[PDB]
């Protein structure tokens, strides 16, 4: 009976809200340098499913990740194109708003193919636009516009999350999908990024 | 005095109502939910888009912090969004959260907001 | 800017250097005399001289003065800047030449469906003017965009006579042609009806 | 490093606007910049210019003329942002819209060559 997925929850308490609102809930652990195997380890205990989030990483970290973690879903949210190809290269399982931090989509053709061909997905994220002035969130949303356009024309896999720092963040699942909606999605589109492209890029984990 | 008369049924303005709540610790009273969903749409969506999407707040019930609020007919999602971005207003951080969309106030009332006794 | 293109009527100046600075955009234009307590037979007739085309502007006028104005100034143009319904019902009626932006100072289009079919029928024109628009804050710009809007529906619909105008009371709030033509593309209206709004629409008003 | 232009069916679809302003005061490149983005946000919104995505291509201190560049389909909506201008920084302005092409290179030759452009 049409299931919703938030796949990038990053809070405790945000988690108690996503699981009120959502049937599944993806809790990210964001990593800098390395990734502490025992927080990770006891992180998959309290909530079940968890992903591993590496914050701009440098390649070697993300080789690594990928290397002894594919286990865990593997998420990329950085602002520099060579990290970018890199981890869609890896076969990372997502990269998360490109755009942030940069003045363009962080993503154009040629990108959105090899994350075709390597099954990465690219999520959009509300919480940027959350709290960001309107110059800011003027631009970011004309890049999520072209960034949708692109991963609509390639079949990219891809996903609307609040990547949620707090519990103020999150959102009710029908009112993420008018995020999509305002980007360029159709509903069904929208929808289908908050249920039908998550549980196929939670496939793998099977 | 004698205002105007309503409209043709093809001229008259389309609308579609929205019931949504309001999560917070702190309260907040029927005009400064008028004032945030201005507020926002006029930032979100501009002079010219909140004229278009024409934001009206029908009624808020300040003690369960639910509400309905229209819409021009075709343009509910662009309302929805500037709900959304919503993030706090007079020192409250807050969540709004739409419930459900109707053509008409009694529909929205008996399918999404009974439950908040509000017959 | 005098010939190539269409010919552009400024129906709505009321400055001195606004009319200079509008003569140089617009091949026609037409100066208002505002009179809010009686028409000054003096200063009309002069300014008449001065500026060429001109028309007596009444802003919110008594029913009584509109009734005298429309007889005594058979060959003056008459337009009527008023909020209250039952002036601007009363203008319609009398044949005035258009009433002026009646959604200022007011919370609705000014105008409804049977208005606009009273307007046809006297063949009273409605004006639109930018000039409100300059001066208000985000909220009021809001308010007075959904107004126009409907206005226009209302006035496409029921073929009623219109035009938009800067209703210049200032050098600095004249436009351009071509730009006072997106005020009317975005409250509705297609470029081709935008552009006859300050063309084709102004020589039917002028035709008399 | 560096992003590839996008297939002609993907890549951004627009008109350039050549545009000259009205004064008594002078302004700077980022004087204009900035006026243009604060009318845009103010009148189309956050999203409003997400879409229209208005961009000062290039501005003429000495001739008070510029490029500002806009999506394809909404030119007439930036055209009225810019028309609702009347002071920036405490000098009284009106921007006139000179006209309107595909391309740079056109719009110079079309518009802004009689101001010494190019
Ligand atoms: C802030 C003001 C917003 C006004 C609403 C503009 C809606 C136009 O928006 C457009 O609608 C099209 C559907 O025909 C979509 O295909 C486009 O992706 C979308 O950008
Ligand atoms: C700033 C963002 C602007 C987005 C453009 C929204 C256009 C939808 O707006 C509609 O356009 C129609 C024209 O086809 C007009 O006739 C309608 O009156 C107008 O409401």
């Amino acid at each position: 009976g049409v299931k919703f997925i938030e796949m990038d929850i990053r809070d405790k308490e945000a988690y108690e809200l996503a699981k009120e609102w959502f049937d599944e809930v993806v809790v990210s652990i964001k990593f800098n340098e390395e990734v502490d195997k025992e927080k990770l380890r006891e992180a998959r205990k309290e909530y079940g499913k968890v992903a591993i989030l590496l914050s701009n990483p440098k390649p070697s970290l993300v080789r690594d990740t990928v290397q002894k973690f594919k286990s865990y879903l593997i998420y990329v949210e950085s602002n520099d194109l060579r990290v970018i190809r890199y981890s869609i290269e890896k076969g990372v399982d997502a990269i998360i708003s490109p755009w942030v931090n940069r003045k363009d989509p962080g993503i154009d053709h040629v990108l959105a193919k090899l994350m075709v061909k390597k099954n990465v997905a690219l999520g959009f994220s509300l919480r940027p636009l959350l709290y960001s002035n309107p110059y800011e969130r003027a631009n970011l949303l004309r890049f999520m516009m072209k960034a949708w356009k692109l991963v609509e024309k390639y079949k990219v896999r891809r996903f609307l999350t609040s990547s949620a720092q707090e519990k103020w963040d999150v959102r009710y699942p029908r009112d993420l999908i008018s995020l999509g909606v305002v980007i360029g999605m159709e509903i069904p589109q929208a929808k289908a990024s908050i249920s039908m492209y998550p549980e196929i890029i939670l496939k793998r984990l099977k | 005095m004698r205002k105007l008369k309503t409209l043709p049924p093809t001229l008259r303005d389309k609308n579609r109502y929205i019931a949504f709540e309001i999560i917070s610790d702190g309260d907040f009273t029927k005009d400064e939910v008028k004032e945030l969903i201005w507020k926002s749409s006029l930032e979100v969506l501009g002079e010219t888009g909140t004229a278009i999407v024409k934001p009206w707040l029908i009624k808020f019930d300040p003690n369960t912090k639910t509400g309905i609020v229209r819409s021009d007919r075709e343009y509910v999602e662009y309302l929805r969004f500037a709900l959304m971005l919503v993030s706090e207003f007079n020192g409250k951080r807050l969540i709004i959260r739409t419930l459900g969309v109707s053509g008409t106030i009694k529909r929205l009332k008996r399918k999404f907001l009974a439950k908040y006794g509000w017959k």
